[PDB]
């Protein structure tokens, strides 16, 4: 009376790295670091005429 | 099969949560160069992560706007251990001005915490919490949780949370716009949080003095105090024990309802080794010294009100005999009186190992340890003072101009104190007996 | 740099800890008690 | 044949379990290593009651295993006598419930107990014809109050015609271990009385009281206490494995001692437990069995046996005894409490005699029986549980989690029925 | 029949703790191979120093 | 049985095919000189009955400046002699000039080399063309170019790495002009090509290999990178191989839209690559990772068609299936309603070795995506702006009239951009 899905949820031993390390994803590649650079290094100077 | 995430913000947080990595770090054995020495299996990944060979990263990921203390630790003695890119650092200071830290500098930092987070995440199994350590009597401290707390809970879903806060002392104060800063993160963080504690510093300042008999401690010695605690309330999940407790068993025992998610906590013993050879240290008498009015770490007194429900903890090798024996001694004890409404507050917790002296500090190796994580009706000593802190300098608008300045509402200020006499009002009521 | 320095100094005793919480330690009554059906001695082979 | 199977569920199950194999495999010798040195030839003639059989001559204890946290079970599967069970045999899961009933009986238990009937299905119908069951769980832990006994609640659906047993724990006022205890017990005792067959209740303020007093035991350890359960519950099963005088199934002390569909609770107590020192003191005689037997600071319950009038009463004397009796004992013992005795229920004691003893006691005696007494036990947790309801308090988790307020007051409208309609007894006269 | 039964005893126990030294071999194997990557590219630190 | 042509025009394509060339030779084991210190160079390299190994190439270019250093350098022994066909004026960005004065007289000895290659060879299997679109020279052969290979030859497929301008860096004036009119020419007749549009590279390296100053040098190594990544598959086994015939079969869902983006991971400067265990798992995440996506069009614009990535190194498949159900659970990518699912795979045996003197370091684990979104639309509309700003009162029109080029013939290529933009914006409608 066990279906195949939902079946490995069962805890064998610690190989779940494979198949349970995603749990809490913290979604997914959707927040944006893009350009994020102003952090590690010095902008640029950016002055006028 | 567990792990945790540690994030600290503003300066409060990094330097105890620098404070504090020794102990982990300590405890475990591995030295500082991060690689194991010399050559029990998993009781490691209670904390740190596994590369496949050699050193460790622990899960941290430390943050703030103002760069010289990151550096100090960025070329120190730990500087090989933690991740070279997970030490993300701002670049303009808050200066305690907090509606700078929410709207203006605050947004463009979140996105790389979002991040850093998010990867960290990725590479646990069973999340199971949080641990975010920030001040809240500072500008940039406040301001950069404020926001972390707001993301995470809409991003998260209903995950547990604890918060190891510090709120400013009642008449003894570190800056002078303080009183400000304290209301207004109560309310971004009451709805937010499941469990918080109470470890207002100053009350750290007379139990060092009473006990440890120190008459010039610095900053650092409160840092290490504070480490301990935290050892002693989450070591269960790491290591063997005869009745477990764990961080997500935690809030259901401590929030009698979604409102009141906030307490306060005391330690015990602390003793030298340059006095304590003369006494037993018999359990008999550790565990009365635990509820003792001058030893919580929270400046109040609990005999102003009645108990709502205590989980102490225990470390070392106690026999769960004398639990039951020291139970059934306090309950008996005339001058703490139990709320009507609560049969009995006491939730025992057992673990075998004993606290790890750190040479060279304060702290002394003995064979017993309890601490104690208690939600009781006298916190509401600290929110009236708060107020009337508040109140008065709102009434000429003194200082009021400048949150101004960086885009915050006037009435913004109006919603805080509401909130605080909302709940204000709502610490009495639980107090009333049926 | 000066608080925070090396002196790095570096579990027999937690496994001893758990297997004493284990131990019944009240032992038993020394037995004398050996095997025998109760209703086999009664009947034997007789000459 | 008329074999049993075990599950433990709950960290307590487990670390009962840890103890109880630790006995029986020392009685009946089997080598922890699983092979077989039994010195007598009688040891091997009923070894199939609580095991079977694979090649190479091990023997597979059949301990079904469920928890919903980790921690508990791989402490267990790996110190003493732990190498007996079959890995492949049983599961448990990862996230725990945290003393919150209703997580342990909705969410968690739900998407997890599926594969657990699996288990206990294989494994049971397996054997030629089963006798029963025999479950511990702690009532007031959540996650083991929660699973656990939602999987009695689907077992007794499918065997209708099968047995069942449990051994629980309620916690005593004095001594508390969890302040959310009210909530799942009250609700844990709703679900068992319908469906347990025999419920049985040991308290923990007992088990200190025991040992404190008797044993003269300077201090105690949880070792201590699983051994007491350990030595009883053991004891109810032998005469079902070895010949003896009078041989009773586990269904005989059901049909002797149960006198309605509804009342199934039973007080249990063992002896004799001596100190150290009064051992050779001590004198193994009849007289001394019956009358420490029936002793008020030996039953293992909080509740005092003087408190009301006793229903019936069952022992199983156990060792090479003569036959003119602890009966007429029994016989002179019935009459000295004459007051003591409910009356519309003449010959109220039953009697058993099986002849292997258990490792050191020459003589000894299990008891087990229907007392009022117990009436104490859940007016003290009934008065509790009303406590914490009025105000709703802790109320936020029970009602968040898919369940409702109404289900609460059923709670305490059957627990209500179940002690208001136990007490009408003691008042009965014919 | 006994005879037969117990010549399998001798066969697992030695199988098993056989199959067991796998266990160990591949552990401690396999540790060589990142040590060699992981103190491979010190050099190259040494060299991009 | 299988190799593969290369054709460079331009300087960039020039830098990018040198830099792959050390990749590749250092990778095969060929040293400099070309004399070898079981048949696997046969992919790439011809043999020369007895000596040395032949590369399989031809270039063209019009500015000998560039071409001169080959002849000049550490590889002058590399290529054959009169297989680096260099004229003598340079376009200097006049598209009109590359495609119909001075290019046309050159294409008929392309076209010879070409055959001449062609026909040593008796197992080809696709062409890569390379060509940089903001180029006066570059682009204009590349034109013709395809359009006499794919007169002559016919079905056979053709793989290019072009590079258009960035939203907002950019090195020349007229690149909107000669970039929007270089894609009426290739729309019809490059069958796939990928994006790799130079302003995220700078990004890609900056945050990651921990270089405050990179320069075109570091640039082009990736390139090579993500080529060899690619090719690895055709000339060493793998446990599923993938053939470049097997790719627009399943990467291009209609004849107009074959425009996909690719990236790669872990692309990690070795000062600090060692302090995490570049799980298979985690390596994966970083492939559809925005930030590290080599081109600047943000796949959270919008769904995805299908993304053909081809693993790399010592990944155990059992992982790799598992790693695709995380990402297809996340709810932050969507992929189009009317598509199955959009995943093949592929696995390969051998680490990336590192090039000497390198910044990034040797991992066990190594994945190249390559993914046709249908965002990629936002960089076509982009440059549809500009190029409508320049026509409105066409400025630097004045110089492509006498060159040759009819004035009506800048017209239709805009309605071509506008047909792409209404197709993408209807396939991405859903049913
Ligand atoms: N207990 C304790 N509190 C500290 C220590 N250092 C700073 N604080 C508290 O931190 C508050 C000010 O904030 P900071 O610690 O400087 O850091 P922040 O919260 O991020 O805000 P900033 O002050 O702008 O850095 C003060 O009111 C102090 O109460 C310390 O060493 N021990
Ligand atoms: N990837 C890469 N592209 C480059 C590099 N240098 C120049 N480019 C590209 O080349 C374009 C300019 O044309 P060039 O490549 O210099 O010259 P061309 O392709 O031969 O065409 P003409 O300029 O007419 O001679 C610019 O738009 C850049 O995109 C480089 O170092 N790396
Ligand atoms: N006899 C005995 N009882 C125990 C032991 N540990 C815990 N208990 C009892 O179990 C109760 C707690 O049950 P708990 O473990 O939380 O249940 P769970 O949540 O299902 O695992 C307490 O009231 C204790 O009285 C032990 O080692 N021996
Ligand atoms: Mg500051
Ligand atoms: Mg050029």
């Amino acid at each position: 009376t066990a279906d195949r899905n939902k079946q490995a949820k069962v805890f064998q031993n610690k190989e779940l790295a494979k198949t349970n390390f995603a749990g809490k994803s913290s979604p997914g590649p959707a927040y944006d670091v893009r350009d994020t650079d102003y952090f590690t290094y010095q902008k640029a100077p950016k002055w006028k005429i | 099969m567990r792990e945790v995430i540690s994030i600290h913000v503003g300066q409060g947080g990094i330097q105890v949560g620098n404070a504090c990595w020794e102990l982990f770090c300590l405890e475990h054995g591995i030295q500082p160069d991060g690689q194991m020495p010399s050559d029990g299996d998993d009781a490691f990944n209670t904390f740190f992560s596994e590369t496949g060979a050699g050193k460790h990263v622990p899960r941290a990921v430390f943050l703030d706007l103002e760069p010289t203390v990151i550096d100090e630790v960025r070329t120190g003695t730990y500087r090989q251990l933690f991740h070279p890119e997970q030490l993300i650092s701002g670049k303009e200071d808050a200066a305690n001005n907090f509606a700078r830290g929410h709207y203006t500098i605050g947004k463009e930092i979140v996105d790389l915490c979002l991040d850093r987070i998010r990867k960290l995440a990725d590479n646990c199994t069973g999340l199971q919490g949080f641990l975010v350590f920030n001040s809240v009597g500072g500008g940039t401290g406040s301001g950069l949780g404020s926001l972390l707390l707001e993301r995470l809970s809409v991003d998260y879903g209903k995950k547990s949370k604890l918060g190891f806060t510090i709120y400013p002392s009642p008449q003894v104060s570190t800056a002078v716009v303080e009183p400000y800063n304290s209301i207004l993160s109560t309310h971004s963080l009451l709805e937010h949080t499941d469990v918080a504690v109470m470890l207002d510093n100053e009350a750290i300042y007379d139990i060092c003095r009473r006990n440890l008999d120190i008459e010039r401690p610095t900053y650092t010695n409160l840092n290490r105090l504070i480490a301990q605690v935290i050892s002693s309330l989450t070591a269960s999940l790491r290591f063997d024990g005869a009745l477990n407790v764990d961080i997500t068993e935690f809030q259901t025992n401590l929030v009698p309802y979604p409102r009141i998610h906030f307490m306060l906590s005391s330690y015990a013993p602390i003793i030298s080794a340059e006095k304590a050879y003369h006494e037993q240290l018999s359990v008999a008498e550790i565990t009365n010294s635990a509820f003792e009015p001058a030893n919580m770490m929270a400046k109040c007194d609990p005999r102003h009100g009645k108990y709502m429900a205590c989980s102490m903890m225990y470390r070392g090798d106690v026999v769960p005999k004398d639990v039951n024996a020291s139970i059934a001694t306090i309950k008996t004890k005339r001058t703490i009186q139990f709320v009507d409404w609560c049969p009995t507050g006491f939730k025992v917790g057992i673990n075998y190992q004993p606290p790890t002296v750190v040479p060279g500090g304060d702290l002394a190796k003995v064979m017993r340890a309890v601490c104690m994580i208690s939600n009781s009706t006298a916190i509401a000593e600290v929110f009236s003072r708060l107020d009337h802190k508040f109140d008065l300098m709102y009434a000429k608008r003194a200082f009021v101009h400048w949150y101004v300045g960086e885009g915050m509402e006037e009435g913004e200020f109006s919603e805080a104190r509401e909130d605080l006499a909302a709940l204000e009002k709502d610490y009495e009521e639980v107090g009333i007996e049926t | 740099a000066k608080t925070y320095q090396g002196k790095q100094m570096f579990p027999e005793k937690i496994k001893a800890l758990s297997k004493d919480l284990r131990a019944e330690h009240f032992k038993l009554g020394n037995d004398p008690q050996s095997y025998t059906s109760e209703a086999a001695a009664k009947f034997k082979e007789f000459d | 044949m008329r074999e049993i199977v075990h599950i433990q569920g709950g960290q307590c199950g487990n670390q009962i379990g840890a103890k109880f194999w630790e006995v029986i495999s020392d009685e009946h010798g089997i080598d922890p290593t699983g092979t077989y040195h039994g010195d007598s030839d009688l040891q091997l003639e009923r070894i199939n009651v609580y095991y079977n059989e694979a090649t190479g001559g091990r023997y597979v204890p059949r301990a079904i295993l469920m928890d919903l946290e980790p921690g508990t079970m791989d402490s267990v599967r790996a110190g003493p006598f732990g190498q007996l069970f079959r890995p492949d045999n049983f599961v448990f899961g990862q996230t725990g419930a945290g003393n919150n009933w209703a997580k342990g009986h909705y969410t968690e238990g739900a998407e997890l107990i599926d594969s657990v009937l699996d288990v206990v299905r294989k494994e049971a119908e397996g054997c030629d014809c089963l006798q029963g069951f025999q479950i511990t769980h702690s009532l007031g832990g959540g996650t083991g109050s929660g699973m656990g006994t939602l999987l009695i609640s689907k077992v007794r659906e499918e065997y209708p015609d099968r047995i069942m047993e449990t051994f629980s724990v309620v916690p005593s006022p004095k001594v508390s271990d969890t302040v959310v205890e009210p909530y799942n017990a009250t609700l844990s005792v709703h679900q068992l009385v319908e469906n347990a067959d025999e419920c049985m209740v040991i308290d923990n303020e007992a088990l200190y009281d025991i040992c404190f007093r008797t044993l003269k035991l300077t201090t105690p350890t949880y070792g201590d206490l699983n051994h007491l359960v350990s030595a009883a519950m053991s004891g109810v099963t032998c005469c079902l494995r070895f010949p003896g005088q009078l041989n009773s199934d586990l269904r005989k002390l059901a049909v002797n001692l149960i006198p309605f569909p509804r009342l199934h609770f039973f007080m249990i107590g063992f002896a004799p437990l001596t100190s150290r020192g009064s051992q050779q003191y001590r004198a193994l005689t009849v007289p001394e069995l019956t009358q420490q037997m029936f002793d008020a600071k030996n039953m293992m319950c909080a509740a005092d046996p003087r408190h009301g009038r006793y229903l019936t009463a069952s022992a199983l004397f156990r060792g090479r005894m003569s036959t003119k009796e602890v009966d007429e004992q029994m016989l002179n013992v019935q009459n000295k409490n004459s007051s003591y005795f409910v009356e519309w229920i003449p010959n109220n004691i039953k009697s058993s005699i099986c002849d292997i003893p258990p490792k050191g006691l020459k003589m000894a005696v299990t008891f087990v029986g229907n007392s009022t007494a117990i009436q104490e036990m859940f007016k003290r947790v009934a008065e509790q549980f009303t406590a914490m309801f009025r105000r709703k308090a802790f109320l936020h988790w029970y009602t968040g989690e898919g369940m409702d307020e109404m289900e609460f007051t059923e709670a305490e409208s059957n627990m209500n029925d179940l002690v208001s309609e136990y007490q009408q007894y003691q008042d009965a006269t014919a | 029949e006994k005879e037969q039964k117990e010549l399998e005893k001798d066969i697992l126990t030695k199988a098993v703790a056989a199959y067991e030294q796998e266990v160990e071999r591949k552990k401690k194997e396999l540790y060589l191979t990142n040590k060699q990557h992981q103190s491979s590219l010190i050099g190259q630190m040494h060299d991009k120093d």
